């Protein structure tokens, strides 16, 4: 079995986690037991890639739970899966990450990383065939975002051979009005751009945007927008999850959407929030993306495509080879046949049809823009650095932070002008 | 002409000879220098991540200087 | 004597492996259990079919072959399969991790942790030939273990067996069901790899293949069972004068006299007819002479390219079933008068004729329909350049840029290995531009 380590790291990605694993459990019939009450045997097929099996038939998510503080765990382990998880693979601390990526990354964190390691080993230990990882967390708070890229940078250590791979909540002031989520945010993509395979860019900005303007909720919650990020975890890994062609797993996936290392910051993308044409047309329209960012305003490397239900393959065919032409301006031309398409016969839960995109997009780059905006306002005028350098950090690495983004800016750039001619 | 035959066959031979004998070479060639490039970049990598950790170091180490110096 | 071996690499080579030996089966009368009532010699023999089947003393005939993959789970499938008792557990070998797409973990980084396991069992094969002829070797371009594997076994092969015949049956690339983007460098990079290692290369065009489905047997979207249904039978036209015998039967290497005029010119173009569906067959017997005008239709190609915009350099006409000369003596006239093959001018402009009387099999279930009486045609013609130029332009389009290269580089491979292999993209192609021309 190829099997997949899953890492989910502060307050966010603990939250983030945890509706993941209810989702995809319900989608393998797996109850909070961890016992298998399914009607098909491709619920089963590979279901080795996400769960170990225990004695008795029980099924245990390989997934350890990390964080600084206890308080985000303690309502997982009595939330509604709670008791799946194996009780040795949560580690906490106390001390907190205070949202200071110094202190998730330098310091409190620091203090903490090997405990997590030493969870880490014993599940890939015993894994036949090792996959690498998938961490869930938030780039604008402490815990997630600091300690989260430090187990990025150890793990990187120890299985350097292994594919990484994270879904990174970027922060929006739609949704947390904590000031400093900038600095993190940008000391974060500093380490994600060095050190991960593939990293789904999940926008808190255009979680808020579809729920308030599509969905019509005028006060969104974090339950409301961890609904939307569940749906996409579960429609981006279900190629990983169910027998399968295209994708099957994390370094084909790798090898189909990087052509450059660096570029490995995808757009998410959900229909629907109805007709084969509809949910393809729905599933490129920006209004259905889970970053920010129009692709209109940029070009696509490369695009994975999944169809999830009962459907015309035919159909499926033809309306995406429909959308390509019709849209041929926006994809690069010296990457032939960049768009993908595989099919799930098994629906999402509650939908007869459904389709996920995977889009390496040069207009990812008004994600990071933004959040390059923010971070130079405040930086400027050197606003609450004490926070860090009191942790031991120089202003220089906020510098080569801020550098480096605009250096990943400036390379989407530069492939988004390339021609072919 | 029994001369000519029999250079005709030790021809074949040799050239046969040199064919293998050039992709064994060749192949062997290939595998270490794929082998050494490999080893080259997983050590470039493990290099800069012992520096991230050199640098973990020098954080801690002047948090320790900024917090007894002062206090 | 006269043993042919055949190697499966990677999930197209498995696959269509599967459907090759189960047609087989089919065609001498072999069961899933490898009893074959009808041969009267047990535990051996020199017959015709035992060029592709040894056997054992308690009866079993057991393909000479072995499946290579460096993943388990599509291996997996022949061990719990329909034919599971035809193979012994040794010839069916896997890894765990596979190439992942990448021609360079095919060669190197995964592929050398099992090619001597691959080269122990090959050799356990011949050595229970008394006169082993050759390698038949089904992979495809575009996977890492069809493209990168093949090529460090075709290496090693030389090696090991010197300059015995090495024959491929190569997958083309299609989009329609390919499954990765970097397909164009693993197809340049194993055809470079394995160019001057292989005597002659059958390519089949996944989308030529899919087209046929799709237009002769009305099926809407093919799937890999589809289509290695269909190949399996243009496979079983080629070896079909290896397995049985007759008077009128010719050998393949009599036909690769023909095929092959410069070493690196050994790549025919296979057509094959007729490919009909039961609800059309049950009103119309397709005689000798219209199949033999199908075998000039493009659409009838196992790749796409026009052999009517290049030259011929040999054309060879293998029919099965219920064929006579006469029958086809007349054929070949009429198309002689209507169809203006034009042939390079320093080669014969005659067809290479062969019948096999054996009639053709269809596997319970599928979609081609029964038939009498069917052709394989093989060609030299220039035109199948087109396929590599083809290639090529896409390979050129994303290198210019070195998009995905460093997935390769990581794996240890260096951007010297992708212009070399273009270079050699280059070179052939230009070998074939001039073969067409006319002498002095
Ligand atoms: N005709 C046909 N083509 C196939 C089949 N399976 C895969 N392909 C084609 O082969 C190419 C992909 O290569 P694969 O054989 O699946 O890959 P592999 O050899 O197993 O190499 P890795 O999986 O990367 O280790 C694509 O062009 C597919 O369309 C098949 O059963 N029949
Ligand atoms: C989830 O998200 C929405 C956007 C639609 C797509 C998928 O299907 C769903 O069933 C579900 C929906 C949820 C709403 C329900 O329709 C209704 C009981 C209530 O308004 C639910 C609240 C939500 C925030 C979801 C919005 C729908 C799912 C991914
Ligand atoms: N979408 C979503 N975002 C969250 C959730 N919890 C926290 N966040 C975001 O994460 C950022 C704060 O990081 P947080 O995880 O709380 O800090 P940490 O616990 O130290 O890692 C803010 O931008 C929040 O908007 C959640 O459940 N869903
Ligand atoms: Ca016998
Ligand atoms: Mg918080
Ligand atoms: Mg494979």
């Amino acid at each position: 079995m190829r099997e997949i380590v899953h890492i989910q790291a502060g307050q966010c990605g603990n939250q983030i986690g945890a509706k993941f694993w209810e989702v995809i459990s319900d989608e393998h019939g797996i109850d909070p037991t961890g016992s298998y009450h399914g009607d098909s045997d491709l619920q089963l097929e590979r279901i080795n890639v996400y769960y170990n099996e225990a004695t008795g038939n029980k099924y245990v998510p390989r997934a350890i739970l990390v964080d600084l503080e206890p308080g985000t765990m303690d309502s997982v382990r009595s939330g509604p899966f709670g008791q799946i998880f194996r009780p040795d693979n949560f580690v906490f601390g106390q001390s907190g990450a205070g949202n200071n990526w110094a202190k998730g990354h330098y310091t409190e964190g620091a203090e903490l990383v090997d405990s997590v390691l030493d969870v880490v080993r014993k599940e890939s230990e015993s894994c036949d065939c090792l996959q690498g990882f998938q961490l869930t967390h938030s780039l604008g708070g402490g815990t997630g975002s600091g300690m989260g890229t430090l187990l990025i940078s150890k793990i990187r250590e120890e299985y350097p051979d292994r594919i990484m791979n994270t879904f990174s909540v970027m922060p929006s002031p739609k949704v947390s009005d904590t000031v400093v989520e900038p600095y993190n945010a940008t000391l974060s993509v500093h380490q994600l751009v060095e050190n991960t395979d593939e990293t789904y860019c999940i926008d808190n900005e255009a979680l808020y945007d579809i729920c308030f303007r599509t969905l019509k909720l005028t006060t969104p919650t974090y339950g409301d927008l961890n609904h939307l990020v569940s749906a996409t975890m579960s429609g981006v890994t279900t190629c990983l999850r169910f027998p399968g062609q295209l994708n099957a797993d994390l370094r084909k996936l790798a090898v189909n959407m990087v052509p450059f290392p660096r570029l490995h910051f995808f757009m998410p993308g959900f229909a629907p929030l109805l007709t084969v044409p509809e949910l393809t047309q729905q599933m490129f329209d920006s209004k259905n993306m889970m970053a920010a960012c129009d692709p209109r305003h940029g070009r696509y490397l490369t695009v994975a495509a999944i169809f999830r239900g009962r459907m015309s393959m035919k159909e499926v065919d033809e309306q995406m080879l429909n959308v390509q032409n019709k849209n041929s301006s926006y994809f690069v031309e010296w990457i032939p046949n960049n768009v993908k398409t595989a099919v799930c016969d098994i629906p999402p839960r509650g939908l007869k049809m459904s389709a996920t995109f995977i889009g390496n997009s040069t207009a990812i780059q008004e994600l990071f823009k933004r959040i390059s905006e923010q971070f130079t306002a405040m930086f400027r005028r050197k606003a609450f650095l004490h926070w860090y350098t009191g942790e031991g950090m120089d202003e220089m690495e906020f510098t080569e932070a801020e550098s480096n983004m605009n250096d990943l800016v400036s390379e989407y750039q530069q492939y988004q002008d390339a021609t072919a001619d | 002409k029994r001369e000519h035959e029999r250079e005709v066959i030790q021809k074949a031979i040799e050239e046969n000879n040199n064919f293998i004998k050039m992709a064994k070479e060749k192949l062997a060639q290939k595998m270490e220098s794929n082998k050494e490039n490999r080893e080259a970049h997983l050590a470039a990598m493990l290099e800069r991540l012992q520096e991230k950790d050199k640098h973990a170091e020098e954080v801690r180490k002047n948090k320790e200087l900024k917090e007894e110096a002062s206090r | 004597m006269r043993e042919c071996i055949s190697i499966h690499v990677g999930q197209a080579g498995v696959q269509i492996g599967n459907a090759c030996w189960e047609l087989y089966c089919l065609e001498h009368g072999i069961q899933p259990d490898g009893q074959m009532p009808s041969d009267k010699t047990i535990g051996g023999g020199d017959d015709s079919f035992n060029t592709f089947f040894s056997e054992t003393g308690a009866g079993k005939h057991v393909p000479r072959a072995v499946f290579v993959d460096l993943e388990p789970t599509v291996i997996d499938e022949v061990r719990t399969g329909t034919y599971r008792q035809l193979f012994h557990p040794e010839q069916l070998i896997t890894g765990k991790e596979d190439a992942a797409n990448n021609y360079a973990r095919g060669h190197y980084t995964i592929g050398k942790e099992i090619i001597d396991l691959v080269l122990d069992r090959i050799r356990k094969l011949a050595d229970q030939c008394t006169g082993l002829q050759g390698f038949l070797v089904f992979h495809s371009f575009g996977g890492g273990t069809g493209s990168g594997f093949t090529s460090l076994l075709m290496e090693r092969l030389s090696v090991d067996y010197g300059k015995k015949s090495k024959l491929e049956f190569s997958i083309y690339p299609a989009p329609q069901v390919s499954t990765a983007v970097v397909e164009p460098y693993n197809s340049i990079l194993t055809t470079h790899t394995t160019l001057e290692h292989s005597d002659c290369a059958f390519m089949v065009d996944n989308e030529a293949i899919y087209d046929i489905c799709r237009r002769n047997l009305d099926i809407e979207r093919p799937t890999y069972t589809n289509l290695n249904r269909l190949i399996s039978q243009i496979v079983s036209s080629i070896t079909a004068s290896l397995r049985f015998d007759g008077a009128l039967n010719v050998d393949l290497t009599e036909f690769q006299t023909n095929l092959v005029p410069y070493p690196r010119i050994h790549f025919p173009l296979a057509t094959y007819a007729p490919v009909i569906s039961a609800e059309k067959a049950y009103h119309e017997q397709l005689s000798v002479a219209e199949i033999t005008n199908a075998c000039f239709e493009p659409a009838n190609q196992m790749v796409k390219c026009d052999p009517r915009h290049g030259k011929y350099m040999a054309c060879c006409l293998l029919y099965r079933g219920d064929v006579v000369p006469k029958d086809v003596n007349a054929a070949i006239a009429t198309i002689k008068t209507k169809r203006s093959i034009q042939f390079v001018d320093w080669c014969p402009t005659g067809f290479k004729v062969g019948i096999n009387y054996q009639p053709p099999t269809v596997v319970p279930g599928g979609d081609l329909a029964k038939v009498q009486r069917a052709v394989c045609m093989l060609s030299n013609t220039t035109a199948i350049a087109e396929a590599w130029a083809r290639l090529d332009h896409k390979f050129d389009l994303m290198y210019a840029k070195r998009a995905f290269v460093h997935w390769y580089v990581g794996e240890g491979m260096e951007e010297g290995e992708f212009s070399e292999a273009r270079e050699d993209m280059a070179a052939l192609e230009k070998d074939y531009e001039e073969v067409g021309v006319d002498s002095v």
